[PDB]
């Protein structure tokens, strides 16, 4: 037999038990966030262990079949997937360093305390504290607390960590053959071998620049109609020439702007739209609200949710009897059983996430007929941007309209619409900035190009030339503002939230041309469309089995990541920004500081 | 005297499709009317002869062959069929006369820990001719080298389990499958219908 034959039988017996063994552990993973109980960590932990030990000698054994002698490109890629995935050459000193490490950061961040400097004794956690404040405090001082202790606690605790963590994750990237950790994390967007869609690594870092450069007018005009409104919310704190303070942003870094918007709502008088009263009205369960979303991808063509998924998923609360982890999410657990695992409460937004939600659980049945290793998204952000797709076109007023949560005859002002949209782009938008500037700090640390003794002096000139965010005090080398992120310190890739935006809004538009849609982006709602149910699908069913470059063409005719689209839906708002900002400077000056 | 249909379909367990077993039925009076108004099969199909019109005529001998399998691998059995049961389990033949029979079994076939009863052959180094039984369990040599009964790189151990559970899904459920062979010669036919 030839070496392909080989493999082809090696996959055969690795599809069979991989399926065994992963269902075993995402089984006993759902009865511990379903029940947690002491016996299901131990059961989940134990399930985890056989699957993470099974994973790393068939990724041995993969790599005993080369795959340049692989000419089939579906054996090719899952070769690929498995000799890449449970690999571990660090050396075994090295391993167990580095992951101390990776649990002394998480431990640290998930049980900082920073005390009051009245009291030592009320002390206030980031997770239902410290962000309280910075999510709705309207005090300038007690969001300068806020923000300059965690840093200064829990920020410069994690900096000794974090440098150790750059070097020995660097090790680790060479180990697999990629030049630094960075590079190893854009080895998600690599395509070799497949003629007229293959993408290189650095093409990344050039495709996330070039598009940027097209949102920085959009941004420029939020930026300064942001800061207008925020002057008069802080008088005498804020110059009308330079950065926002960080500490006034909505959370704890300027991740998203979205609790800014009860400061910048363009027409504070009209409220926006909001159902959950309707739902309420006519005595809408969590059950409801998911039928409801399957409706919506039946309308579309897509099937319908299994006779296991109403059986086995969990959309409520169980109660007091059993302690669960409420944060929706979409379980694939193989082997034809799809759950959804959700808190449902009768309201606006769990009606949207369910659809989110839903969205994942159609992309996993779209590809279940794949073998098992390409049983995955395109890449790491195309899943979550088809899940925010489904809520885009759930929340439009044309769709509510459709259900019955919105009256036959009500009126959209263009106010509301304004409404509407700039608080999307307090999220949207606002975000982008933040995202590409954090993503390039890690890449150029760990590359080497920004070495120790300049990481905060570089880390706040960034933040000041590309968000637009100056910080309030001033931070020598002791600190670590990055690390204070969950994302920096529990090792977790940024920049796919960058990508999935600029996809879901390429799949939205293509999507809704598809369904015939005339008026502006924004009021589109893809339900009752066959067609635009045949064309995302024509991608879902494709999984991982063929180059993301090739996956996105099937949806939007493109081979590359554009920002056209999102810029598209913001247009109704670009115009208005730009005529609310003729009185004010648009753009910011990297000189000024709030201490300076 | 009835035809024993009932210790076939009502069987408290059903073999491994590696192991399909096969019961020769002779010497009674058949009752196919309890059987295609059941309206508890998922598949009724009968190729060559006809449903409803069984009731008529004698056979010379009837076999049945009951084994389980999952619900995707139900279409399988058919003829002129290909996939992993097809080929190496239980291979109907071509030009089949008889019918297909399958309803679900996750009632009776999963545990929640898994049922780890029921095998299936992954490997062999010919398909199977129609009607054949493989219930060896050699070391399946799937490179070049000899293996030389030794389990390792490229050498498999040929037979796998379902482990059926009863969250699975409706295509990973275990499905429960007798096939009804019918054939007429000059021999004592005694398999009739009312
Ligand atoms: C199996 O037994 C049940 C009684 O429990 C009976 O109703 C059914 O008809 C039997 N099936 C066959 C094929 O004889
Ligand atoms: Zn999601």
């Amino acid at each position: 037999s030839t070496i392909e034959e080989q493999a082809k039988f090696f996959l055969d017996k690795f599809n069979h038990e991989a399926e065994d063994l992963f269902y075993q552990s995402s089984l006993a993973s759902w009865n511990y966030n379903t029940n947690i109980t002491e016996e299901n960590v131990q059961n989940m932990n134990n399930a985890g262990d056989k699957w993470s030990a099974f994973l790393k000698e068939q990724s041995t054994l993969a790599q005993m079949y080369p795959l340049q002698e692989i000419q089939n490109l579906t054996v090719k890629l899952q070769l690929q997937a498995l000799q890449q995935n449970g690999s571990s050459v660090l050396s075994e000193d090295k391993s167990k360093r580095l992951n101390t490490i990776l649990n002394t950061m998480s431990t640290i961040y998930s049980t900082g305390k920073v005390c009051n400097p009245d009291n030592p004794q009320e002390c206030l956690l980031l997770e239902p504290g410290l962000n309280e404040i910075m999510a709705n405090s309207l005090d300038y001082n007690e969001r300068l607390w806020a923000w300059e202790s965690w840093r200064s606690e829990v920020g410069k605790q994690l900096r000794p960590l974090y440098e150790e963590y750059v070097v020995l994750k660097n090790e680790m990237a060479r180990a697999n053959h990629y030049e630094d950790y960075g590079d190893y994390w854009r080895g998600d967007y690599e395509v070799n071998g497949v003629d007229g869609y293959d993408y290189s690594r650095g093409q990344l870092i050039e495709d996330v620049e070039h598009t940027f450069e097209e949102i920085k007018p959009l941004y420029e005009h939020l930026h300064a109609y942001v800061r207008a409104k925020l002057m008069n919310a802080y008088p005498s704190y804020i110059s009308p020439i330079g950065c926002l303070p960080a500490h006034l942003l909505g959370d704890m870094w300027g991740q998203f702007w979205t609790n800014l918007y009860s400061l910048t709502v363009p027409f504070g008088q009209k409220p926006n739209i909001d159902v959950t009263d309707a739902m309420v009205d006519q005595a809408w369960d969590a059950q409801r609200i998911f039928k409801e979303a399957e409706k919506f991808f039946v309308s579309v063509g897509l099937p319908n949710m299994t006779q296991g998924f109403w059986e086995n998923s969990m959309l409520t609360d169980p109660g007091n009897v059993q302690k669960a982890v409420c944060h929706p999410t979409a379980w694939d657990l193989g082997k034809g059983d799809f759950r959804i695992l959700m808190c449902t409460k009768v309201t606006m937004d769990d009606f949207l996430t369910a659809h989110h939600e839903m969205g994942h659980i159609q992309y996993d049945m779209a590809y279940a007929a794949q073998p098992f290793l390409l049983r995955n998204g395109a890449n790491e952000g195309f899943h979550e941007a088809v899940g925010e797709i489904m809520s885009l076109s759930a929340a439009t007023p044309k769709h509510l309209k459709s259900i019955g949560l919105l009256s036959p005859d009500f009126q959209e002002d263009n106010e509301t619409e304004i409404n509407f949209l700039l608080k999307q782009a307090l999220t949207i938008v606002g975000t982008l900035p933040f995202t590409y500037m954090l993503e390039k700090w890690r890449w150029m640390v760990f590359k080497g190009e920004i070495p120790k003794d300049q990481w905060m002096k570089k880390w706040w000139e960034m933040k000041r030339e590309i968000v637009g965010v100056v910080e309030p005090v001033p931070h020598d080398e002791t600190y670590c503002d990055p690390a204070s992120l969950f994302h920096v310190s529990n090792d977790y890739s940024f920049i796919r939230y960058y990508t999935r935006t600029l996809y879901q809004f390429q799949f939205q538009e293509a999507l809704c041309q598809a369904a015939k849609h005339e008026g502006p982006l924004h009021k589109c709602d893809i339900s009752n469309s066959t067609e635009a149910g045949q064309k995302l699908f024509n991608m879902l069913r494709l999984g991982k089995s063929e180059p993301w470059t090739l996956a996105l063409e099937n949806v939007v005719g493109a081979k590359n990541m554009n920002v056209r689209p999102l810029l598209n839906y913001f247009e109704p708002l670009f115009t208005w920004l730009k005529d609310q900002n003729k009185n004010s400077f648009v753009g910011w000056s990297t000189d000024w500081s709030p201490y300076a | 005297n009835l035809c024993p249909f009932g210790e076939v379909f009502n069987a408290t367990r059903f073999a491994s499709v590696y192991a399909w077993n096969r019961k020769r039925i002779s010497n009674c009076v058949a009752d196919y009317s309890v059987l295609y108004n059941s309206a508890s099969f998922s598949t009724f199909k009968c190729y060559g002869v006809s449903p409803t019109k069984l009731n008529d005529l004698c056979f010379t001998n009837v076999y049945a062959d009951s084994f389980v399998i999952r619900g995707d691998e139900v279409r399988q059995i058919a003829p002129g069929q290909t996939g992993t049961i097809a080929d190496y389990n239980y291979k109907l033949p071509d030009d089949f006369t008889g019918c297909v029979i399958a309803w679900n079994s996750n009632n009776l076939d999963s545990k929640v820990g898994g049922n780890y009863n029921y095998l299936y052959r992954l490997f062999r180094k010919s398909n199977l001719k129609p009607f054949e039984r493989d219930i060896s369990t050699e070391i399946y040599q799937a490179g070049s080298t000899p293996c030389n009964g030794v389990k390792g790189f490229n050498c498999y151990f040929p037979l796998q389990s379902y482990g059926f559970q009863p969250t699975y899904g409706v295509g990973y459920q275990p499905y429960r499958v007798v096939v009804l062979s019918f054939e007429l010669l000059h021999a004592p036919a005694t398999v009739c219908g009312p």
